[PDB]
């Protein structure tokens, strides 16, 4: 449950038994011949794995520096890496004998993923969402109802994500005998940070095979965006022992670090305990969660996974920021140059990769983790542009 | 750490302001055997809707940690009723465990419950608590097995605080039944009491104290600065007077 | 040129020289080692090729009949089979030494497909669009622009698709020395109908290999939707010499054939000569093109490919229709049941497949060509629901 | 099939209605050595913007195929000026090739140009046209090679119709004419298309047997409609230098 000093299981006694059941269930089914056979069947047959590793020939020539490969997670079913974890946990829940999935969502991206996975394996899906978020995400809400899920608007307090979390946890505490709670990222109490990483590790395994196939050697740098950490850990983890490979997590710089409107939890946060984990969080003088901002909705989260805090600590991974403006240029630049419309979360990774590539030799190799497609971001990008 | 048969009001500090919380405590003190005082937190993952709203209210009006201690200190000028501080771990963690508990003791805090600090992560907390003259409160739920409930009891030096998963649930009386059977410590119940039938019934089944939170904070939520008299009428109803 | 009595090159003398240079160039590069090596490189790394063959285990068991596999073209880059042809013709244009692509569109899906492939291969891209269609398809116009193409609104005449075709063909006659005209379906004058099929035959070649891998045998039926013919012909062609396998084209029944608000060209249209091809067209008493309708934008086309007309004559393929109501019922059904939100075009093929499964035993097999994802169709489906 | 140095008005049939077209033909007859008459069609691929519009004006006004033949039958009551029928292949295909050309001949039509019927697809069409007493007309563009132009000429029994690709007569259009006069045995008419007197005189001087006028005339029919007659005559007078 620890990653160095970070991680843990800082929850009340009401949530201990459901987590201890999940620890046990993961332990037996994690390396089970039949569990992994089913997981790999669904990932291949339903999700479309493996995803290709694409050489951005035009983009690298433009920059004039290092080679830039995109790990095309935009091409998985749903349009983001989140499907990998959605299936993984939903299948684990079915192997536990659960008949129902619950989760909570802000932007709706995790709600859609959870609903899709529940639809596949034939499970009841109740998704808690803040009443503010339901009006904001008209189209994501509808998308969940198409997939057989039903959204529960929570009308108390802030009417934000945080209020939906509380409703989801109160619901799990009472229904855990037949219900599994699905966490979207490498965050929260143990065993969720390890479970989610393990279900995203496919990205890095595939990418390592693919880069050895294309280059005959490991890459010099790997760049990936970091909100909670999910996609970044998926691609990072298999390269952690490869001393050559530089790991660069890219957080939301927002309107700039001087402005204070961002979600760079690793760059500008303090270590604290929220959401059941000791990790980095963005907090005020009094040690309360601050409001965060990012143009990319998936990066708008004040916390960060405890494993990233650990990598930061021991200096295995380097963590950086990219502004709304910079990510937006990358969004446009990749669409023009490679004919790929990246998700605004991924555009952060692409944006930094492009800066880094200019300063590197033409024989060096960068793998950018293109965490999703940006069809969902067209309403946002149209209004701003 | 309180007289048997007692009623224990739970209020969130700084809801709607620190002066109001002190007024409420002073008005309720003649009715109470002990008091729980909640410390506002941004993301309170345990608490039910009515208490959750009070955390939102208190921080929206600019509550600060030093104001909780001010309330306990200014309350101690009039009363020596046991105070139990109910907080999440992050205030304790960021201030330093000893620094927090020392400052809590100086105000006149008698006990403390860290809501989101499990038993297996509290080996150090209980140790320093004893050294700084502060008693520990740990909570148990209905799903808590008999193996842990003993370990919960062993680490508690004040009272074990029983809560429910959700008039009063069948599963909640089973928890209380088991607790009196297993625990050497005293037991306070926080099962969401709203009426006199419940206070009497829980004292009858052996609860040493009956905590009253939601019923009082609902009133504070409705009335604000003017809650004092409505709180008294509610506490009088629950004491049957 | 011909498929039985259908097809041809019925265009004016102005368009002969451009078409003959395209004939010669296709005959040159079609079987070329380097053209095909590059084509499969882009299909693999960029497009995400191959796509999986999904077994709809819950949809088959709910129906209680024949097995129902889905060819997952929804997973290709761009969310639709169209990308296959778009890359093929764009690459062909590049090998011909052309710097520029032109096309026209109504719904916008083809205009996006062309814009994507052009951006990939560094081609300049001008799309011609009817100014009414520009007003409707705000988001596809924006998508094209993001992808680097400039959308040229034509304000002459009706301001609809056929006015854009005229403007596009006039431009080609002038600029064909450095410009390729990119037809989006198996339609129009030779060589486009054969060219588009060939670039879509991949779908059938994969499906064949994949169903043998899964079941050890060829399918009993193959079901696919038919607007112009592109996707259906792509999955059909490699099974044309297999006498076992039945081929079924699903046209747009719309609001019903008796109501006259359909786009089923084969089932209830007469043979004629428009757009440079002898084929089935929806015409009036005077032999002029009647207006067409379907809820799925991609099926709303009065013509159909000449090769489908040929397969209809020789009875190598059956052809049927499905109503807007039934496609909507299938759109919702496949979403709830399998976690896959199909395109409204594909939902026609699914809707028929669901019927046809009831009349076949559990050991018999159906392959439905799931031509695209329905993220594009959510506004349309939200309004009617 | 027409006098050298002739002006050839192109109108679209049933634009705005069958009677109004006949009125224009009767008004323009004394200025013209021959006449082209277009048959409306839903999807005209070859034609430019001005003609394209007139196809839609005619079909929005409820044009029937029979009415094209009615104009020529009615026009033949007053005149023996050559009529060329300009159409797409669908109406011919639909009715039957012998049936269309016999009915056209019977109406009093001399020539026919099938716009979207290429030279190689016209083997059976030119064979039946001779049999039915209709003279064939085939068009050539600038991008038409010398090879194909000979084939176009070989199959033409009326006149070769030269056209430019899209102000002024383009340099590319005069190159097509000069080549056609070297190669073709048939007469040559040119739709370049014309708007001023300098253009007509120049084209005849460089060997054009006929100068066709479509867009200048149908643009007036677009503006004026039923009332176009007098403005058409004024325009033709300008082009003839009258």
């Amino acid at each position: 449950m620890w990653f160095g000093e970070f991680g843990g299981q800082y929850v009340p006694e009401t949530l201990i038994e459901p987590l201890k059941e999940l620890e046990k269930a993961y332990k037996r089914f994690k390396d089970d011949e039949e569990f992994n056979r089913q997981l790999n069947y669904y990932l291949k047959t339903w999700a479309g794995r493996p995803t290709p590793l694409y050489y951005a020939k035009r983009l690298t020539e433009k920059i004039g520096g290092a080679k830039i490969y995109l790990k095309r997670e935009d091409l998985v079913h749903g349009g983001a890496h989140k499907t990998n974890n959605a299936i993984g946990q939903a299948l684990l829940a079915k192997f536990m004998g659960k008949t129902r999935l619950i989760a909570e969502t802000g932007a709706g991206q995790h709600g859609v993923a959870t609903a899709m996975a529940g639809a596949l394996l034939g499970m009841k899906v109740d998704i808690y969402m803040g009443a503010e978020d339901v009006e904001r995400q008209k189209m994501n809400v509808f998308r969940m109802k198409l997939l057989g899920a039903n959204v529960i608007p929570v009308n108390s307090g802030s009417r934000t994500l945080k209020d939906a979390i509380n409703e989801a946890l109160r619901d799990w505490v009472a229904t855990f005998e037949y219900t599994h709670y699905l966490i979207g990222s490498v965050v929260g109490p143990h065993p969720y940070p390890t479970i989610v990483r393990d279900f995203q590790s496919v990205i890095g395994r595939e990418a390592k095979a693919q880069i050895l196939e294309a280059e005959g050697q490991l890459p010099d740098v790997i760049v990936a965006c970091v909100g909670g950490g999910s996609n970044a850990m998926g691609i990072f983890y298999p390269f952690v022992n490869d001393k050559k490979v530089k790991l660069v997590g890219v957080e939301a710089g927002g309107k700039g670090l001087e402005s204070g409107k961002h979600s760079a939890s690793l760059n500008a946060g303090q270590v604290g305990v929220f959401h059941g984990m000791l990790s980095y969080f963005l907090q005020d003088e009094e040690g309360q969660i601050k409001p965060t901002h990012s143009i990319a909705p998936g990066l708008d989260y004040p916390g960060v996974g405890p494993e990233h805090a650990y990598l930061k600590k021991i200096q295995r991974a380097e963590y950086v920021t990219v502004t709304d403006e910079e990510a937006l240029k990358a969004f446009h630049e990749l669409s023009r140059t490679e004919g790929i419309i990246p998700a605004l979360e991924s555009a952060h990774a692409v944006a930094y990769a492009m800066k880094l590539a200019k300063e590197m030799s033409r024989d060096e190799i960068i793998i950018v983790n293109l965490s999703g497609r940006g069809d969902k971001d067209l309403d946002i990008v149209l209004k701003v542009s | 750490m309180f007289k048997d048969g007692s009623l224990i009001p739970y209020l969130t500090a700084g809801d709607p302001d620190k002066q109001s919380t002190l007024n409420f405590l002073l008005a309720l003190d003649e009715y109470a055997g002990a008091i729980e005082l909640g410390i506002p937190f941004s993301d309170p993952i345990a608490d039910g809707k009515t208490i959750q709203e009070s955390h939102y209210r208190a921080l929206k009006n600019g509550f600060k940690l030093r104001e909780a201690f001010w309330i306990v200190k200014e309350f101690r000028r009039h009363s020596s009723t046991p105070i139990v501080l109910m907080t999440y771990y992050n205030p304790i963690y960021r201030a330093g465990v000893r620094n927090f508990l020392a400052e809590a003791k100086a105000s006149g805090v008698d006990g403390i419950l860290v809501v989101d600090l499990p038993v297996f992560h509290a080996k150090e907390f209980t140790e320093i608590a004893r050294e700084e003259g502060i008693k520990t409160v740990f909570l148990a739920a209905p799903n808590t097995p008999d193996e842990r409930l003993k370990v919960i009891d062993d680490m508690t030096t004040g009272f074990v605080y029983l809560v429910s998963l959700y008039e009063i649930p069948k599963t909640a009386y089973d928890l209380l039944r088991r607790a009196k059977r297993i625990c050497r410590n005293k037991v306070a119940v926080g099962f969401g009491v709203s009426k006199r039938e419940h206070v009497v019934s829980l004292l009858k089944e052996g609860a040493n104290g009956v905590v009253v939170g939601s019923a009082l904070v609902k009133i504070i939520g409705e009335k604000g600065r003017e809650a004092t008299e409505f709180l008294k009428k509610k506490v009088e109803e629950l004491l049957g007077i």
